[PDB]
């Protein structure tokens, strides 16, 4: 870090996060991959 | 019927008169295949150039509730032509959906590849196989539900999917100033 | 990385992985361990390039314009828009919601239509509301409080970086909603979009012969952060302050459902 | 699991054949925190007589019936004090308990796509002018066409906002298939880039329902199937009292 | 307990409606033991390339239809690579997972007995002579009268074996009730008197599907009901590699 | 150490004077590992039926002779139950024991280089033309000249590669001279850039097999002296099980 | 560094080093000491510089073409290969499988078929399926998430850094193959050889005079490993899609089995 | 190292490594220097 400002410095391309089950399974009550849905 | 809601629906009838017949069939590659290169995992996939892993193709059977069915949907890896028969097409990795209550069915594709990545682009080195549908059995629908109903069909990815290699997308075609 | 593949064997039992309801608005989890038998393999595979930072971390041009030296033909000016431009449009239209900072890069090519001294150029950036020059001795280009850039030609193009310097905690791709509290005016994303004007000259006071250079901006998003993910652009993008389109065909056509090369 | 009821402002939803309630990006909703807030007033926190369910205007299905939206907060302006609250302040949240429900038969069929599209920016029919905002806002319909005019650009491949219909699978949705459920009810969390927005010149969210395979039944069921829209706000909170705007 | 999946080598089986699966006899198959084995070379055992489900042509069920029966190992050869590893051994076991599965509305009524015979030696038209082989071995159909010719016996009430087709329930058998279960599912460990037994000159089991309750229905229902039988071989392995048969 | 004996799936081979067998870079052939997999599918592994010793047919050697060149998995297809795999299969891998036979007396002599070349990429005859895929694939044999036309470039100082023919003892090889030994058995791991690969549009290695010291006797001495090759798979697996390819 | 040579003296034993069996596809392992009488010598030498690191390690020349400013003439396009050229190719045909990644360098030298006033570059990477441009004027210059180059003249050579990307465990010089499963279509290497188009061209809009540059891209392997050996090319390099060779001497001839210089 | 990424580095021409014997003896039985081939 050469610099004070935080938006004058590189690119955080290293950190690597994900949450999927806010897209794919966004549903109240859980489902079980074995169960039946209903 | 590309410029209409037709394209979604895959037409599946009770009748005697072509059961010997694929209800459809289509490439494998989410890339240049067009029926799914515009799907949400085809739309994030042409901005890479590689990928990896098992796409899962899962469908929504939109019929009446006393109609009842059995299709065959199977994936042929390549190396042969198309399964013409549903003799030939129960060789490769298929699934008898029993149509009732759950009315979906997830077939995934299982990532059988030489490499450990596929060219989203068309290339003969890494191509995908087949999918088709089959008539298991037939629809059956009592005497006063409509006699013609439709399947409709979705596509994503697995947890182990990935994409490798980043290039621009050839969809926007930019002609000139705006 | 991404998830290994589990060994798995031949299964009849009352489990039923392949049977869902996507009714339920509900994307199977399943693997192919669940629906046929699976050898174990150790999948080595990430899901670095995939990110955000990686997506969007690319410089990419938005915004070309000439401007003259030896009137308003003069200098140029772009009153800064993500939409001038259709490539990284379609990736800033893929999010409702973005916070990022960037920074711009300038191409300057200076172009003769009796010899060039040498050209220096200024990139003058006005925030919103700022005092805007007329003329290329506007007086306004002293840049007291404006942030600017000076560049010689022959060295590396500048580079400066910008904060995230908008009102609301995200940048906005999108606004369903009007400019006016009567719904009236300006309707779609123009209402949010209050960054500044670019203007850019040649510090030369004259030259010889006309000579005609042209500015290449490449913002590069830095820092990135995506919120409610949108399906991408399907039809072209007609113009810059709203998202009008024709309608156009969702998917290329075959001839028949069977057919396929 | 099938069975389920909401409770919400002395106002229940009762539904037998359901899938669960979808809760839009796994965020259910809530008050604005005390370190998220921008507006140094004590804002108006009516939980029972605004976050209760209010019943929208039901729409007949039809065989050829290409599609509807609807536009909160503003579709649900007069409605109740949820409206009344609008007209007087400045600012506003909630989080919109949608109950979309269309009941059949089992000799019914079709399938509809309930989603919730965070700004939905439409377009015009003719792409070098602006439209009146009576068309964004009985709800508007689609077509199975291309229109022209003054207007918002309707068809139904591109869903209004210019994408592919199939791919607004991304947004928090549900599907009302026939023979499975005849409801879908999706909870939507305050989606903004900005704490509290005022609830008359944006649309937070558009509520379309789009029927991919079409309805259809022999002779002798019930041709008039409606759809009926049923949205709840909740947490709804308000900043900034002034003089009622008229509108 | 009405739904079921039966995953084999690649290929799974989904059913909803169904019965449990009935194991024959109370002995689920497994590869020969070194005590019980008899021929000293090593077997090959290829798991996922042989066993694995097999879907034969389907039939159709009328109303008059008086049954089917099927010759298996022989009836799976030249399909898949289960019929290659017969041509080129010489001994074979496996464990055929039967799943006959015969799909029908709630307004179709008819009941099958889906049962698998252990030696189902048959019984020539006339009775002085011998038939063909291809007599046998498109499944072929009883018929609710009596042939002659030089052909099986296959009358419906003395099932072609020669004994009353009600006491054919001895056997490891399903029933498909269309109005409980669209599908029956067998399993079936080898049943020989031999430890391994050569799969073209001799038939393990026949598959005999024969409607009790014949088919019936009113008129707009589907009149074509086809019956599918899918079966996959479990633990097959085989022995004596040689030059293949033409056969 | 001059007599050795291989035993693999039902068929020994016999040699009594030979070199030692020579292993291809010091690697045996083995399953592929779970680390350096890509297919997750359960390979199958026919270790008895597939991984057995092949004869192919034998070849003439005589005072003219120049050589002649196998390319495999592909000259093993239709043989056995090892080219059924390949048909029903996608992916294939092997480790091929070569064992190259040539017998004579003590008063013949003569020298073959028997060397195993991966990815022996041939050339065309003409140099502005692609030939046909049966040039490629009775064994081609090599020519003392120059060949024109739609083919192989065959001539053996530039081995077909275009390369001296005497530094392809770079490769995995042996010799058989004729006074020493009369078989040479090259054992040859699973060499490609890629962990499983088609078995029929790739061709992982050829057999070349060049004269480099002519055959020579006189008069009475026995004129016919074939050479024949043994290749026998090892450790093969094969992935993607799907229909039947006519080739 | 190389092994020593141990001392040695008169030997008569019933043990012969020298005594061979080629035919065994052996080499002998022996050395001057099982020969010959030898001194205790201690070897210095070492083999750092006969390494694939140091051999191929150096950047040669694997690309010339040339590209006119003020059509498709305006700017180049090459479709990556190593065969283009003679010198690295035989360097690269002689490992079958290889796996490297390489950093590219550009020497791009304008010259004059009226002054030019400065010359500024890009060269554009398209992974392969990507939009490719027709004109200059294209809009698939713009480099959303394609990578790009743009270098001024003046200026030191462009080098940047390429990974590894090719879909197979290694690149393969040599493919003994189809392109088709029915054994059909293109034969060798061609079909492996899914990387990219390289786009160059001027970004300066115009010139008053013709102005004709060249390109010269230098790959580096560096990281290298390669596997199994194949003996360097005999014959020339008549194609660049195919090892397609005229036959030649094995080697330079004399005039007798005895006669030497 | 000034670069994240492993491709962005220098070549590492110091490593000295070598395995003659899978190419000169690649045979199955040993062979001994000094003892007859055969
Ligand atoms: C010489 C000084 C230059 C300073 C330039 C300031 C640039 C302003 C920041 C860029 C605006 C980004 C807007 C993105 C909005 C969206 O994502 O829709
Ligand atoms: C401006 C960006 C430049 C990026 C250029 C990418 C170069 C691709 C990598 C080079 C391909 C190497 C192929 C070697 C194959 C072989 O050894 O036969
Ligand atoms: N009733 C209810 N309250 C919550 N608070 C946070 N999450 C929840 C939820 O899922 N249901
Ligand atoms: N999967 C399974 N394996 C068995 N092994 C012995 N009995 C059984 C059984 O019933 N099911
Ligand atoms: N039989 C045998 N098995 C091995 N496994 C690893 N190396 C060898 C070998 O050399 N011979």
């Amino acid at each position: 870090n050469f610099y004070k400002d935080a938006a004058s410095s590189a690119s955080n391309r290293q950190d690597i996060q994900q949450d999927p089950g806010k897209f794919t399974d966004p549903v109240k009550d859980l489902m079980i991959k074995t169960l039946p849905a209903l | 019927k590309t410029k209409s809601m037709d394209a979604y629906q895959i037409p599946v009838g009770t009748g005697n008169t072509d059961k010997t017949k694929p209800i459809f069939s289509f490439q494998m590659d989410p890339g240049y295949s067009s029926v799914l290169k515009r799907t949400l995992l085809g739309e994030m996939l042409n901005y890479y150039a590689h990928w990896s892993g098992s796409v899962k193709l899962t469908f929504l059977f939109c019929g009446s509730a006393m109609a009842t069915g059995k299709l065959l949907i199977s994936y042929s890896p390549p190396g042969a032509s198309v399964p013409t028969s549903r003799k030939d097409a129960m060789l490769g990795t298929h699934i008898v959906w029993d149509i009732g209550l759950q009315s979906s069915c997830v077939l995934c594709v299982p990532w059988i590849s030489q490499s450990h990545y596929r060219m989203v682009q068309q290339d003969p080195y890494t191509s995908a196989g087949y999918i088709t549908c089959w008539y298991q059995t037939n629809i059956v629908v009592p005497p006063g539900a409509p006699t013609s109903c439709d399947v409709l069909c979705f596509a994503s990815a697995c947890n182990d999917f990935s994409v490798r290699l980043l290039r621009d997308t050839p969809f926007m075609a930019q002609p000139g100033k705006l | 990385t991404v998830a290994n593949t589990q060994p798995s064997g031949p299964s009849n039992s009352t489990e039923i992985p392949a049977l869902t309801a996507v009714e339920t608005g509900h994307t199977s989890q399943v693997d192919p361990s669940d629906t046929i038998q699976t050898r174990h393999v150790v999948n080595f595979h990430s899901r670095s390039e995939s990110t955000i930072e990686n997506f969007m971390g690319r410089a990419a041009c938005v915004f070309m314009d000439q401007y003259k030296i030896n009137s308003t033909d003069r200098f140029a000016v772009w009153t800064i828009n993500i939409r001038e431009m259709a490539q990284l449009r379609r990736k800033c239209e893929m999010f409702t919601y973005m916070r990022f900072d960037i920074e711009m890069t300038m191409v300057i090519t200076s172009c003769q239509d009796q010899d060039m001294p040498v050209l220096t150029h200024q990139i003058m950036y006005v925030p919103p509301g700022g005092p805007i020059p007329a003329k290329v001795d506007g007086y306004e280009w002293q840049t007291s409080t404006n942030p600017s850039v000076f560049w010689t030609e022959g060295n590396a193009p500048p580079r400066i970086s910008i904060p995230f310097i908008s009102v609301g905690n995200a940048y906005s791709s999108f606004y369903d909603g009007w400019s006016h509290f009567t719904q009236d005016g300006t309707y779609g994303y123009t209402t949010l979009n209050a960054m500044g004007k670019l203007y850019i000259r040649h510090v030369n006071r004259s030259s010889p012969h006309q000579i005609t250079s042209t500015i290449r901006v490449y913002f590069k998003p830095k820092h990135i952060k995506a919120w409610v993910p949108r399906p991408p652009r399907l039809c072209p993008y007609i113009n810059k302050r709203d998202v009008n389109f024709v309608v156009t065909e969702i998917t290329d056509s075959r001839t028949s459902i069977t057919d396929t090369p | 699991d099938r069975v389920r009821s909401m409770t919400l402002g002395n106002s229940t939803i009762t539904t037998q054949e359901s899938a669960n309630v979808v809760v839009g990006y796994g965020e259910w909703p809530s008050y604005l925190s005390d370190r998220e807030a921008t507006a140094e007033d004590q804002p108006t926190q009516p939980d029972v007589a605004t976050c209760r369910f209010y019943t929208l205007e039901s729409v007949q299905w039809e065989k050829t019936s290409p599609g509807w939206w609807w536009k909160f907060p503003e579709a649900l302006k007069n409605m109740g004090l949820f409206g009344q609250n609008m007209h007087y302040h400045y600012l506003g949240r909630a989080g919109y308990t949608i109950h979309v429900q269309c009941n059949a038969s089992k000799f019914h069929q079709g399938c509809l796509l309930v989603v919730c599209v965070p700004e939905a920016e439409m377009g015009c029919a003719d792409t070098d002018t602006t439209f009146p905002a009576t068309e964004l806002t009985t709800p508007h319909v689609f077509t199975s066409d291309s229109i022209t005019g003054k207007k918002v650009q309707a068809a139904v491949c591109n869903a209004g906002m210019g994408v592919g219909v199939g791919n607004l699978t991304i947004f928090p949705h549900q599907w009302i298939n026939l023979r499975t459920n005849n409801s879908a009810t999706i909870v939507i969390p305050y989606i903004n880039s900005v704490p509290m927005d005022n609830m008359f010149r944006h649309y937070n969210f558009t509520l379309m329902i789009i029927p991919f395979a079409p309805l259809n039944f022999t002779d002798g069921a019930t041709a008039y199937v409606p759809i009926t829209v049923t949205i709840a706000p909740m947490y709804a909170e308000y900043n900034g009292l002034r003089l009622a705007s008229t509108q």
